[PDB]
């Protein structure tokens, strides 16, 4: 907040998704959005309970 | 019939309307079926049942003779 | 006559089904039709306030959209199909040495269905359902269609795939309204006949067509308890393999009775 | 006119043959679309502070 | 095809209350044990219900949504209707198989009814039977339909954000599974209470399931309901509503409207299942 | 964790004593207390080993509070809070033993 970044939690989901929706497609395009709205914060929230 | 956690349940479901159409409300009384199979280990229990499928055709290994006629 | 008959059906018009959603105001309903989107539409003075109720079809104009009538309920094209089984026939004891099975079978079945009354005396809930299972060839459909010529009451023999359709969605109507048509027809009796993969467990990790299983399964549940509760009106459940469901269906209180037919 | 469209930006239509209008004055960021759904407000340090 | 004339929230709606046209049909008193869990469905429910303000002048935060998980037949959902009972509270009987998609833009749709009508006459209690068909642990979102199902879970969501500051009581959904639940559900502000219903319980909690039942139902004056207690370990709440009804079965082939205790054992036998917590499996001790 | 990419490590331990203290402050600033509760003196009731613990504790003090409908959170509720969350701490997963090899 203070350093006025998008603070983007990810979280492993398929569920904040619905436009592409799988994980693997999105990470160049997550990327191309953190840059659109630059400055970000891209928190990828592993968890590593999947599967 | 008993699948997990795959698309081999969208399979069986083309399987049991079969089955259904196979159960008598008549309609396979002189509509019938012929099946070839080339493994017959993987055969379904509810196509052991007669009524389903009912006469049980071997085809062997060709004997002696049967070999010559064929090639003949 | 013949032909006079239809230059009057000719020169009429077609009706559109709706049913009434809502009342909002004297002269307006909201309806929502059996094509889909909903309206707000007119009334004649050919139907009374009095004479309206939600969830009775009502007719509209397809030029002015307004409702000349009361109509009927619809129900299934597909559940007319399984009125029409009835074949496969046997008598009473058609089952040898398994007569023990029947006696099991009718006291859930047969004698709350024809009296409830000695029931009351007992002070327990309605009976409600029963599992066939078994192995291949042992007439648990056999044991259906005896249990339905018996008794002579309303009844399907319902197919586990002619109640699927393409859209996810429709899939689940069909037993909605097989659920309310059972219970518009006294001591309806319901055959599912081969449950195995329609009322299976959670799966999801393989096709998107596992969500339908889930989503027509949570609907047989909802109907049978609920704000609706069937004593009247006999579940038969009929499957292959015992450990194929999903345990809500492993739960009895819908399905009382697990009974082997060896 | 062309200078002033630019893409992925939304836009009113008078349809008399879907002709353009204004500019919309409403668009929903696609990075909203999983920041929404995810759904966070805001924090500061005196939210870890200790 | 422009803006005419406004509609009142109460009208439109995906169908009408339950709960100030109809009345829950189970009781309070047709829950037995789990009276853990029942200190906190009136935390849940009931206190929202009769004034949201208590919680404001301590100044501690609500809870939200309700969360009703274990293995089915534990009573989730007879207990939704018992605290619907006593509260006398606005209920809506809704389920996610009247919201599923048919038409294009029915999944949106369907889902915001339900809310304006709450909260137009509120305080309201919003019951969606399950959620398991909507809400899955995972999406394979390559397909049209399966993005269907996503966008009438997104609405809830939506949804449940707009409903929070209100006297209203939140969302109330069961769950039949572990792995129904994603991590952008069970977050708090959305699901806040998670309440416990466990196949475990101990021998009180047991115990008061097996009376409840037999309360409502003709017993003999050799009945025992308190031989039971012991014999299994891993029980539900309706496996005892099925060892019950089947004893008033066994018994009407007697011709008999008292229930014996032959009859209440021998249903004992049959819908247990396989179990390996009972007293023969154990040496352990 | 390939040699270059990782620059900083930002370990969070268990909470301090001095730490675990000012976590029950955090929530407590939107409640009501009962003036002369320290969440010091509770916090060295507490041993802890993680700010999840005392977030249970202060949540119970206010649905204790509740319970008894009073404005103020009082003193007895933050004690039985955690006694009631180190009970909760043994039915979640055991862990605090003591009894090693
Ligand atoms: N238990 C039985 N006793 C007497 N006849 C039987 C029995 N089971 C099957 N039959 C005979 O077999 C015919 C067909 O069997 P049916 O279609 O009833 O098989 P099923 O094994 O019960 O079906 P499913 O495999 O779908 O459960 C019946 O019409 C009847 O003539
Ligand atoms: N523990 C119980 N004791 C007595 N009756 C019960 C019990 N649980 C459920 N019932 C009765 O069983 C019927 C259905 O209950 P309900 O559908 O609410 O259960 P559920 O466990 O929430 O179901 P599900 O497995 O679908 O989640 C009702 O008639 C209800 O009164
Ligand atoms: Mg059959
Ligand atoms: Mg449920």
């Amino acid at each position: 907040h203070h350093t006025d970044c998008k603070f983007i939690r990810v979280s492993g989901a398929e569920l904040v998704q619905k436009y592409i929706g799988e994980g693997s497609r999105m990470v160049r395009e997550l990327f191309v959005m953190a840059r659109e709205h630059a400055p970000s914060i891209i928190f990828m929230d592993e968890i590593d309970s999947i599967g | 019939f008993d699948s997990e956690k795959s698309g081999d349940r969208e399979v069986q479901r083309t399987m049991l309307e079969l089955l259904n159409q196979l159960d008598g409300f008549s309609s396979d009384d002189r509509v019938k079926v012929l099946a070839a199979t080339n493994r017959v280990d993987v055969l379904d229990p509810a196509l052991l049942r007669s009524g389903r499928l009912d006469r049980k055709i071997e085809f062997p290994l060709p004997s002696e003779d049967s070999r010559a006629q064929i090639l003949q | 006559d013949k032909t006079e008959n239809d230059i009057k059906a000719l020169q009429s018009i077609g009706q559109l089904i709706g049913e009434v959603m809502k009342e909002l105001s004297e002269e307006k309903y909201i309806v929502k039709a059996s094509s889909g989107p909903r309206y707000i539409v007119g009334v004649r003075n050919s139907v009374d306030r009095s004479k309206l109720k939600k969830g009775v079809r009502v007719t509209l104009d397809i030029t002015t959209l307004t409702i000349m009538r009361i109509l009927p309920r619809e129900t299934d094209p597909l559940v007319y199909n399984m009125t029409s089984f009835e074949q496969g026939e046997i008598t009473f004891d058609g089952i040898g040495g398994l007569t023990e099975q029947i006696r099991e079978l009718r006291e859930v079945i047969e004698l709350p269905l024809k009296n409830p009354e000695i029931f009351q005396r007992v002070g327990i809930k309605p009976p409600k359902g029963v599992l066939l299972y078994g192995p291949p060839g042992t007439g648990k459909t056999l044991l259906a269609k005896a249990v339905a010529a018996t008794i002579g009451a309303n009844f399907i023999f319902s197919p586990a795939s002619g109640i699927v359709d393409k859209y996810i969605g429709e899939s689940a109507r069909i037993i909605r309204e097989m659920f309310a048509y059972a219970k518009e027809h006294e001591p309806c009796i319901i055959f599912m006949d081969e449950v195995d993969a329609i009322g299976g467990r959670r799966f999801s990790e393989g096709t998107s067509a596992d969500r339908e299983i889930q989503r027509t399964l949570m609907e047989l549940l909802t109907q049978m308890d609920g704000f609706d509760n069937l004593g009247q009106t006999k579940i038969i459940m009929a499957t292959n393999r015992p450990d194929t469901l999903d345990p809500a269906l492993l739960r009895p209180g819908r399905l009382d009775r697990k009974v082997e037919i060896p | 006119n062309v200078k002033d469209l630019k893409a992925s930006q939304r836009v009113c239509l008078r349809s008399d043959s879907y002709m353009l209008h204004k500019v919309l004055e409403n668009k929903a960021d696609p990075l909203v679309s999983l920041m929404m759904v995810e759904k966070v407000p805001d924090s500061t340090y005196d939210m870890v502070g200790g | 095809n422009a803006l005419v004339d406004i509609l009142p929230p109460d009208s439109d709606s995906s169908i009408s209350v339950m709960g100030e046209n109809e009345k829950p049909d189970v009781t309070y008193a047709d829950v037995g044990g789990l009276d853990m869990q029942k200190q906190e469905i009136r935390e849940a429910v009931e206190l929202p219900l009769v004034q949201a303000d208590l919680y404001e002048q301590i100044g501690i935060d609500p809870p939200r949504g309700v969360l009703l998980y274990g293995p089915p037949g534990t009573g989730k959902t007879m207990l939704v209707k018992a605290v619907a009972n006593s509260t006398k509270a606005a209920f809506i009987r809704v389920n996610g198989s009247e919201f599923v998609h048919k038409y294009l833009g029915e999944g949106p749709r369907m889902v915001r009814d339900v809310f304006r009508l709450a909260r137009e006459n509120a305080p309201s209690i919003i019951f969606i039977d399950e959620v398991d068909s909507i809400a899955t642990k995972r999406f394979d979102a390559q397909t049209g339909s399966d993005r269907e199902v996503q966008r009438i879970l997104i609405e809830l969501l939506t949804q449940m954000d707009g409903f929070d500051q209100s006297t209203n009581v939140k969302v109330i959904m069961a769950t039949n599974r572990a792995d129904t639940l994603d991590p952008a559900l069970l977050r708090p502000g959305r699901l806040d209470r998670k309440i416990e219903f466990p196949s475990l319980r101990d021998r009180r909690e047991r115990r008061l399931i097996f009376g409840t039942i037999a309360s409502k139902m003709s017993l003999a004056p050799e009945a025992d309901l308190d031989s039971l207690i012991i014999r299994n370990d891993s029980l539900s709440g309706a496996v005892i509503a099925a060892i019950m009804q089947e004893a008033g079965l066994r018994a009407v082939r007697k011709n008999r409207y008292v229930i014996l205790q032959s009859d209440l054992e021998e249903a004992y036998a049959t819908q247990v299942k396989t179990d390996n917590t009972v007293d023969k499996f154990d040496f352990y001790k | 964790l390939r040699p270059g990419r990782i620059d900083r490590k930002i370990e969070f331990p268990p909470p301090s004593v001095a730490a675990r203290a000012e976590i029950l402050r955090i929530h407590s600033r939107k409640m009501n207390l009962t003036r002369g509760i320290n969440l010091r003196k509770v916090a060295e009731k507490m041993n802890g080993c993680s700010g999840a613990d005392v977030k249970g504790v202060c949540t119970e003090a206010g649905m204790y509070a509740l319970r008894e409908r009073r404005i103020h959170v009082t003193q007895e509720d933050f004690e039985l809070a955690v006694g009631k969350v180190m009970n909760k701490n043994q039915e979640t997963a055991i862990s605090v033993a003591k009894l090693f090899k």
